[PDB]
């Protein structure tokens, strides 16, 4: 029709992503029971806490300190810089 | 059972506004004089 | 252990074992203690002579960067007989690590501005004077930021009880918002959490 | 990696220069969008006419507060004091009483809904599962001396419907 | 019983209760119940919206409001029926177009010095004029003088009140000057002779009440609240001019709340300063306040800014 | 002194009453000698709790519950 | 004698439909308002155009946290307001102040500045039980300005 | 106890301050009192700063005077400007505050145990 062009003049043309969904293709509702796994170590006969251990772990360990050939070493290596990433870099 | 038939409202003053108030039993219990003898 | 516990790396801390050892080595008129946190950060416990100085040193070397400034701080702690502590944080650009700097002091010392090392100590020094009191000579500029025009208390320190001294509230009898000391609708419940018999064997503090 | 924005230069040649020289003096762009893009206004509005249609939400969603009761009622809670100890605000206050047969039930319980900040953490520590947040935002009344709350207020606003809430519960609870 | 201190969200012990209590007085007493702890039950007659600028006078839950008529024998006796002291400030100016104003210092008072004597108050109050005499005079101030006679009958204690010429705030008194822009100052009646009265501080009244609010030992025996120094001039009109430097109304207007071509103009010119053996202040005080110092404040006028008020008085004489 | 607050405002307080509503359940029995005290529905009440009835006529009804029980 | 009563069908219906509310932007509770003049629920066009300047308002709104220095801003600001004022708080920190209400810094309540008359509690309110809570403020004028000067 | 000094040496330099910004004080009390358009009489305004300088008398020790200067020199940047509006000033004067009795008998009859 007539104005349905006349929204087509303008922004290129769209007509299939279109600001309200009000329309179809949503998702219904939640029908499905689900189930939810419990995976991580959680069966019996071999798990034993004291091999898991999350927690219980040292105090930070010391260096010298109060009562040689060395090439200026530095923290790390240094950077290595970035590439230009051909996507359309410019 | 156990809930309500009808329905009411958030109203502003009704004129019931609920207003609350304190649901405990005493504290003290302050004492009691003694009657009429001496 | 893999599963849920957090996978460690090792190369991170073999050298910022190295690269601190020696930060003991060249300016022992100041560094009194440095250590490696277990999780690949460094600590060094510098007198509070050196500020301006081991900085300084930190500020510019083609061994050690460190000129991207990004947080100070500070804790303040009763029964360390120096009430507080200063921590500075420091990230070198170009070397990809970060080496913490703490500096103890009291209320009465001063402690010297970093401000023409870095233009960034500008503000984070002018808070900590409204809260701890701790007083940085030669600023700038010393005022008050984060706080009211009344606060006589220097709040975030450990003996200003939680609610301030003084409510405030507004009355008609003249043109004002006028301020009466402060009372409460409850009491702020003090709950008590701390549960006994010692989880931790580590940390162990000493036998006595 | 990287990229580089506002990187570029003009070409400098008379075939392009008109073009340059074809927008600033005839104005070709400026009234390419707002000449156009914004009319551009022949879509259908977008509004949920109010006092009637209203939006979407979830079975998880959080709000005005309720105390269940089982079949023949028996006031759920038992007052075990725990939607008390975690409450980040500090709102609930309790006091417990042992009632007259033995059983243990409370006295007064008072959510300030003030201040209460829509945790979400007095719905998670119930054992027993009594208080929820219901899903109504009827609220707004004229009176600060009001939305302070006793307890037998709330059972009626949680006893006005429990067809809401005992139905969204059995969509949620196979997730936690 | 008094617990704590008496900052706020306290006790101390008294209820109260205050009538009238929505113009000039009563909102400044009330202002002084919400600070040490009370339980002041402010009831009020026909206005819904006007007596919401209180509200944030006392804590929470310790001022509380009714609805009352007063020409209703009951509406009196519902609230009062829990209280400890109470004071009555009613009454007020011009006769009105419905209250014939005759009775309403003799039959309202006593209306409320019905069931209250009867239901056990204690220390009741009522305020007097220092310059009320039943002797003939004047038309609005008597009547007054009536209460002093007629109502002391019931109650046997009372402490009746007998200040001054007041100035306020936002009080007519010493307003209805400066409000004289017109075709000029004509004193009353064009004559400087016996102005002007004690014209004492409203603070100092309004905390004589809580200081025999609980006295102790103040009941029957009533008093008078003197000025400060001392009788003074004509030039208290002048002064006006000296330094300014030349409630359910309606929606649109009103028809009448005039100046009063009656009592008002010969109100203000009665003075009569009366009876010392009266105690009747530093007994019950401690307060005096001047007035050259305290009437700046409530005189802020088209200038707004300069002052440079070097001008006093002598007394003046009769002193 | 207090109960001047609510005059005029109706006072909301709690028609029905548990102090006891209780007493009206069907005791149940069971014939057997500890019991699964599941409540209102399984996952919805309180935690499993078993009780023992041996006395002679009493039974328990674990205190969360409250409901008459016994053999 | 009965023409007042009828003419306060017209001037307490007047002031009801045409509010000119202030707004405080503080705290969180700025955004939960923003969306109330946002299309979805729109507030404007239901008959209260959004905010204008402070002299020619009738119903402020306090959002957000009102610390120690901001008070000595606020009572001011409440004053210039025309006759016809009210003040809707909302958020649970208008009323007792959310939490922080156990803080140094903020002053507790917000009700002890200044006489409030409708409240709204929760950190956002919903962005409805605000309009539920003006549709009380259009439905608090049922007072008449009629027996004040009709009665005494 | 070894710690540098702020400002002051011992006390006499430290009390030539105390009295230097006195006078800044003591000169400008007023220019506010018509700025604000507060009213009050001009001679509080010299009563409370001489209030004030003589309450902390009994200071022994250099870097508390100077201490205490610090706070007090910075005050007038404030007042001296208008970074105040009337209601951090006045705030000194306290209009609304009901008396102590500090006395005893006038306690026993209002409050438990202070
Ligand atoms: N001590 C003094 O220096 C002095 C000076 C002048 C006059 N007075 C008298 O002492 C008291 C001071 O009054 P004021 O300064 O506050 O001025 P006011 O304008 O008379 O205040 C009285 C308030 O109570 C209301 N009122 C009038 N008659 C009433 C009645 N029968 N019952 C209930 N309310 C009534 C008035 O109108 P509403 O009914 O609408 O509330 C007004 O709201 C008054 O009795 C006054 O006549 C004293
Ligand atoms: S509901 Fe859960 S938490 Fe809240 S009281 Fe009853 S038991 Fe204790
Ligand atoms: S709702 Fe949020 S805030 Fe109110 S109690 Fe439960 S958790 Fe604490
Ligand atoms: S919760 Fe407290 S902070 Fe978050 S929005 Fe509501 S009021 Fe502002």
């Amino acid at each position: 029709r007539f104005i349905q062009w006349l929204r087509n003049w303008a922004s290129g043309r769209d007509l299939q992503a279109k600001l309200q969904l009000r329309y179809q293709e949503i998702s219904k509702r939640t029908q499905p029971p689900p189930k939810l796994p419990v995976g991580p170590s959680h069966k019996l006969s071999n798990n034993y806490y004291c091999t898991r251990d999350g927690r219980r772990e040292a105090m930070p360990p010391s260096i010298v300190m109060s009562s040689s050939e060395k090439k200026a070493v530095s923290p790390a290596p240094p950077i290595k810089r970035w590439e230009l990433s051909q996507d359309e870099p410019y | 059972k156990f809930i309500w038939t009808n329905h009411k409202f958030n109203l502003s003053g009704t004129p019931q506004q609920y207003v609350p108030y304190s649901t405990t039993r005493k504290k003290i219990q302050e004492w009691v004089p003694p009657s009429t003898p001496y | 252990t893999r599963p849920t516990v957090r996978p460690r790396n090792d190369v991170a801390h073999k050298q910022l074992s190295a690269f601190g050892e020696y930060v003991a080595e060249i300016l022992p008129k100041y560094v009194q203690q440095v250590q490696v946190s277990c999780f690949n950060e460094l600590e060094i416990c510098i007198h509070p002579d050196g500020v301006i100085p081991v900085l300084t040193f930190l500020r510019d070397h083609s061994n050690a960067q460190f000129k991207s400034l990004a947080d100070l701080t500070a804790v303040d702690i009763p029964t360390r007989q120096n009430r507080f502590e200063i921590v500075y944080n420091l990230l070198s650009l170009r070397f990809n690590s970060r080496i913490r700097v703490k500096t103890y002091t009291d209320e009465l010392t001063p402690i010297e501005s970093s401000v023409p090392v870095y233009k960034a100590a500008n503000w984070y020094e002018r808070e900590i004077w409204d809260m701890f009191g701790v007083f940085f000579a030669n600023h700038p500029d010393l005022r008050r930021i984060l706080t009211d025009y009344g606060f006589e208390g220097h709040p975030f320190r450990k003996d200003f009880p939680l609610s301030g001294y003084v409510e405030l509230r507004y009355d008609d009898e003249v043109k004002r918002v006028v301020a009466e000391p402060v009372e409460l609708a409850q009491e702020f419940r003090k709950f008590d959490l701390n549960s006994p018999w010692e989880a931790f064997p580590a940390y162990r503090q000493p036998p006595e | 990696t990287y990229k580089y924005v506002n990187l570029r230069e003009p070409s400098m040649d008379m075939k392009s220069v008109t073009d340059r020289a074809a927008q600033t003096l005839l104005w070709t762009e400026l009234i390419r969008g707002l000449g156009m893009t914004l009319s551009y206004l022949f879509r259908e509005p977008a509004t949920i006419n109010y006092p009637f249609e209203k939006g979407p939400l979830s079975p998880r969603f959080r709000g005005e507060h309720a105390l269940r009761r089982y079949p023949s009622g028996e006031e759920r809670c038992i007052a075990c004091k725990l939607c008390e100890a975690v409450c980040p605000a500090q709102a609930i206050t309790i006091e417990a009483e042992p009632r007259a047969d033995g059983s243990r039930r409370t006295t007064r319980y008072d959510i300030d809904m003030t201040k209460c900040i829509y945790c979400g953490f007095c719905q998670e520590a119930c054992p027993v599962d009594a208080i929820v947040e219901g899903p109504n935002f009827e609220f707004s009344t004229e009176t600060h001396e009001e939305l302070l709350y006793n307890k037998e207020k709330l059972l009626n606003n949680g006893d006005k419907w429990e067809a809401e809430i005992a139905a969204n519960i059995q969509a949620d609870y196979l997730y936690r | 019983i008094p617990h704590g201190k008496g900052g706020r969200s306290s006790v101390s012990g008294i209820v109260a209760t205050v009538f009238g209590a929505t113009g000039f007085l009563g909102r400044y007493v009330v202002n002084h119940l919400g600070r040490m702890g009370s339980q002041v039950i402010v009831p009020h007659r026909c206005e819904p919206y006007d007596t919401m600028h209180l509200r944030p006078m006392g804590d929470l839950g310790q001022i509380i409001f009714m609805d009352w008529n007063g020409r209703d024998k009951d509406s009196i006796r519902r609230a009062v029926e829990h209280s400890s002291v109470v004071i009555n400030l009613v009454g007020r100016e011009w006769e009105t177009q419905n209250f014939d104003f005759e009775d309403v210092f003799v039959k309202i008072p006593q209306a409320i010095a019905q069931v209250s004597k009867e239901a056990g108050v204690e220390k009741f109050i009522h305020i007097s004029h220092l310059n009320a005499d039943i002797k003939s005079s004047s038309k609005y101030l008597r009547s007054k003088a009536v209460g002093e006679k007629e109502v002391r009958e019931t109650f046997p204690e009372a402490t009746i009140i007998k200040p001054a010429e007041i100035f306020g705030r936002e009080d007519r008194f010493l307003n209805y000057f400066a409000n004289i822009r017109w075709f000029g100052g004509v004193p009353l009646i064009s004559l400087g002779k016996k102005t002007v009265k004690q014209p004492v501080y409203i603070v100092d009244v309004t905390k004589g009440i809580i200081n025999a609010i609980k006295d102790p030992d103040a009941r029957g025996k009533t008093f008078a609240f003197v000025g400060p120094s001392r009788y003074l001039l004509f030039d208290l009109v002048q002064y006006v001019f000296a330094v300014a430097h030349r409630i359910g109304r309606l929606f649109e207007i009103s028809p009448f709340e005039p100046w009063t071509t009656r009592d008002k103009v010969e109100r203000i010119h009665t003075t009569d300063k009366i009876l010392p053996h009266l105690p009747g202040l530093e007994d019950l005080g401690v307060e005096a306040t001047p007035l050259e110092l305290k009437a700046i404040e409530v005189l802020r006028r088209h200038r707004t800014y300069r002052w440079l008020s070097s001008e006093i008085e002598d007394v003046q004489p009769a002193k | 002194y207090r109960k001047v607050r609510f005059v005029g405002r109706q006072k909301e307080v709690n028609e029905n009453f548990a102090i006891d509503l209780i007493a009206e359940q069907p005791v149940s029995q069971v014939g057997s000698r500890v019991i699964s005290c599941d409540g209102g529905g399984g996952a919805l009440g309180h935690p499993r709790v078993y009780i023992n009835l041996d006395k002679e006529t009493k039974t328990g009804t674990c205190g969360y519950c409250g409901l008459q029980f016994r053999q | 004698e009965y023409v007042v009563a009828k003419l306060d069908d017209l001037i307490n219906w007047a002031r009801r439909s045409s509010l000119w509310p202030m707004t405080f932007g503080l705290a969180c509770c700025a955004v939960e308002m923003m969306h109330m003049a946002a299309p979805r629920y729109d507030m404007d066009r239901f008959g209260v155009v959004f905010r204008a300047s402070p002299r020619q308002s009738d119903v402020m709104i306090v959002a957000g946290t009102l610390t120690n220095k901001m008070a000595p801003a606020l009572r001011k600001v409440y004053d210039q307001m025309p006759e016809p004022r009210y003040v809707v708080s909302m958020g649970s920190c208008a009323n007792g102040g959310g939490y922080y209400h156990y803080s140094y810094s903020v002053v507790r309540g917000c009700d002890r500045i200044v006489p409030v008359d409708i409240y709204v509690p929760g950190c956002p309110p919903t962005a409805e039980a605000l309009l539920y809570g003006i549709l009380q403020l259009q439905k608090k004028i049922k007072r008449e300005k009629r027996l004040r000067i009709w009665y005494r | 106890t070894s710690v540098k000094p702020i400002f002051s040496r011992d006390m006499n330099e430290a009390k030539r301050r105390v009295r230097e910004l006195y006078r800044a004080w003591y000169r400008e009390v007023p220019n506010t009192v018509h700025l604000f358009q507060l009213d009050i009489s001009v001679k509080q305004g010299r009563d409370k700063v001489r209030e004030m300088f003589k309450k902390n008398a009994h200071i022994t020790d250099p870097r508390v005077v100077d201490l205490l200067v610090i706070k007090g020199k910075m005050e007038l940047e404030e007042t001296i400007k208008v970074w105040k509006q009337r209601t951090h000033v006045m705030r000194f004067f306290h209009e609304t505050e009901a008396p102590r009795p500090k006395d005893f008998l006038s306690k026993f009859y209002v409050g438990h145990d202070p």
